[PDB]
């Protein structure tokens, strides 16, 4: 799971580098280390969000998936095997698995709610702010502001 | 002098005549632009996902 998450999350912190790789073209080969060094950080401000995210969130999703654990309470309880097993057991498991599922979902919609949430501000800041400024400053800039808004929105500490 | 007197322009000796053929005139959307800023709708609907959540 643990690599899983890092793998995600480097994909997603370089997708934006994928979208910027043809589309200008400047330099490649003395811009590569920028674009690492950029989706490095990018990957770790998104995992440290997500953490704090999907920690924050839990609290709702236990209830959440309620109607689904009874659902799955029908199942393992309209059998034979219910009426003499551990009786406690069946609970366990079914918590355990729904908690599984809960936080593969959980994880899921966090991640691609920060990538929507990446490609909305950076279309503008890129077409407005150009104006006075360089355009490669720009995309840089832009890029911070949204790896630090997708940080921030994990907290909220304000 | 002839047009004046309601004369059709094949009744004076021409030079030649030519015939054009370009149908297919003006080729694309209206606008190439604004549809791009259609984009930012896709964002309503995790607007009224977040509406939900502050519902349920």
């Amino acid at each position: 799971s643990s690599a899983l998450f890092f793998g995600n999350a480097f994909i997603v912190s370089a997708i934006p580098i994928w979208l910027y790789w043809r589309i200008w073209h400047m330099d490649l080969i003395q811009s590569a280390v920028l674009y690492s060094v950029m989706t490095l950080v990018s990957t770790y401000l998104v995992a440290f969000a997500y953490k704090n995210v999907k920690f924050v969130l839990k609290h709702k999703v236990a209830q959440k998936r309620e109607d689904a654990v009874s659902k799955e309470v029908t199942r393992k309880l309209s059998e034979a095997d219910n009426r003499k097993m551990s009786r406690k057991e069946k609970d366990e498991r079914i918590l355990w698995k729904k908690n599984e599922v809960a936080d593969y979902e959980a994880t899921t919609f966090s991640i691609f709610y920060n990538n929507t949430l990446f490609l909305v501000l950076v279309i503008v800041a890129s077409f407005f702010i150009l104006k006075n400024f360089n355009p490669t400053v720009n995309y840089i800039l832009s890029i911070s502001a949204s790896s630090g808004l997708i940080a921030l929105l994990s907290t909220g500490s304000k | 002098k002839a047009q004046r007197n309601n004369e059709d322009v094949s009744v004076i000796p021409p030079l030649f005549t030519v015939s054009v053929d370009h149908r297919g005139t003006w080729n694309p959307w209206v606008s190439t632009e604004v549809l791009a800023a259609a984009i930012g709708l896709v964002i309503y609907y995790l607007a009224f996902s977040a509406k939900s959540h502050i519902q349920a």
